[PDB]
């Protein structure tokens, strides 16, 4: 139900 | 069996190639890739096909590798993002870009209605969203919670920023259309001609009335980006008006130069040369007059500005 | 007891009935209570506000009036840190926040959670206060002790938008009132009559001579009326003039010499309006453009002039 | 803890 807020990636 | 055994090989060269898309590995991610799985998915987590996770991690070699060997820009993870969203929420400029020439959607929308616009806003990535923006990212469409991209913006600084680009690709709009009532809506809402909402005087009156001596480089400033010079305060006062009953004569040129009306009536039917003429400032009435102030108008009352000044005003108006 | 306590003790009832009177808006109770020893007093319990406070708070526009012209203390502070200010400003009490300011409440002023009046009239969508509190200095972007403006308090969508534009608008009058130079164009930094495309560097004013459509005349000369530069130059340095010239749009190219384009500027091949003008064979649009002062002898970086890149006709409107 | 009550009334 809820969005999980993190999609497959990372900061660079 | 033979269908079975083929199938489970295959399997296992997925999670490999994935791996491959993820951790940038591009000698093993060409060994591995073919037609058949170049849009797999992951069995896990987001289930993210290979461009997904060379998007969201930076791999921009293997995100142009991925597109020219069939890479589907439109496959979705279980939350229904496109790789777009991935490059957006991790601030990847490049893949973005790269993305976007290859036919991405630039208001893809995930089950949640999120854009990537909602993704680069709300994770602070100003550029990226100048970027959207620039490809037609529509800062106004709402998420499944009624949230705009702006309103995900985690800083007044950055609402601010989408805001004026924003603003400014609809200016173009309206431009290349001559819609000459929106061009003008929008211009109305500018910061140059706000007025003080009881006095309604601008920016420009303020400037004329000013005792500081950059006054004049500051009158210049607000014309050239816009000002009305015949703007009208709450008695019908223009900035010329105002200079001129204060003997403000550099700003008087100043307001001549950009075309001031010099025969402006106020709201007791006097120009600017009947305010000098009054207040007794005898250079301000020779300039006016050299402007081309007309000294025959007569005001409300029923007088023309000789009528209202001092003999040295007298001299002045008929000289 | 004491004659010192016994007066302490009559001054106390006394100052209670002054406070009621402030309350109740009773001006002849209030004016025969009022002396120098009781205007600044204080409420011993609740939240130990003063007359003024109280006044404030409960819209007794006249016994504001009194207190101000008889000494009270426009600084005064109640047990939390509110002003009188802050009273005014939580119930939206106009003509009473007006006459503070005037007597030089101090529009800003912060409690001892740094809330401030703007905070008070913002969380309680008091709209017309806000816009009063603005046009005295109000910053909408001081935060209190969590971290909030009130911005971040007020209630609506429109109540946020015109905080902020209230306040960029404000802060232009008053850098103007004080010629302040940079603060001036810090605060026009973002505005949009000659925002650029990224990628090209057009400005709506590209645009609008390059349109099709009926009144681009009209839009041509409102931008410009608006701050509209007349020769911006796109990515391959051409003006609005080459774009209106090229495509012979030529009621906006005479908007365009009016306000001042330069009938000479050089695109990145050295040519001018003319030179494209020539190119596509647009007769009038080269009539047009040798009448403003176009120089038909310039030599593009081709090694050509309009002339050696046109038609017959052309040529000879060049060569009179 | 803040008391959101400033004395006055609507």
């Amino acid at each position: 139900l809820a969005r999980e807020s993190s999609a497959d990636g990372a900061d660079s | 069996d033979p269908s079975a055994k083929a199938v489970l090989t295959g399997e296992y060269k997925k999670d490999e190639l994935l791996e491959a898309a993820r951790s940038g590995n591009e000698e093993k991610l060409m060994a591995l890739l073919t037609p058949l799985n170049v849009n797999c998915h992951a069995s896990d987590g987001r289930k993210s096909t290979p461009l997904h996770l060379a998007a969201g991690y930076n791999r921009v070699r293997i995100v142009q590798l991925l597109l020219q060997h069939g890479a589907d820009v439109h496959a979705k993870d279980k939350g229904g993002l496109v790789p777009l969203h991935n490059a957006c929420s991790y601030g990847h400029y490049e893949v973005t870009e790269l993305l976007l020439k290859h036919g991405a959607c630039v208001n893809a929308m995930d089950l949640w209605q999120f854009t990537p616009l909602h993704e680069a806003a709300s994770k602070n990535r100003v550029e990226v969203c100048s970027l959207l923006l620039s490809h037609g990212a529509d800062p106004t469409l709402v998420n499944c919670h009624g949230k705009s991209a702006v309103d995900m913006a985690p800083t007044p600084e950055l609402r601010e920023r989408l805001t004026y680009e924003f603003k400014g690709h609809s200016l173009l709009q309206a431009a290349r259309e001559a819609d000459l009532a929106k061009v003008k809506k929008t211009l109305a809402l500018e910061i140059i001609n706000f007025k003080q909402p009881q006095s309604h005087e601008t920016a420009l009156h303020c400037a004329v009335a000013s005792l500081h001596p950059k006054r004049k480089q500051v009158a210049e400033l607000l014309l050239r980006k816009g000002a009305n010079v015949n703007e009208k305060n709450k008695d019908f006062m223009t900035p010329l008006h105002v200079a001129a009953e204060r003997a403000h004569n550099d700003v008087m040129e100043v307001l001549h130069k950009h075309g001031a009306k010099m025969n402006a009536l106020d709201s007791l039917g006097q120009t600017a040369l009947h305010r000098a003429a009054l207040a007794g400032h005898l250079q301000t009435c020779r300039l006016l007059l050299s402007y081309g102030s007309d000294p025959s108008i007569i005001s409300l009352q029923g007088f023309t500005a000789a009528q209202m000044g001092n003999e040295a005003v007298q001299q002045i108006l008929s000289e």
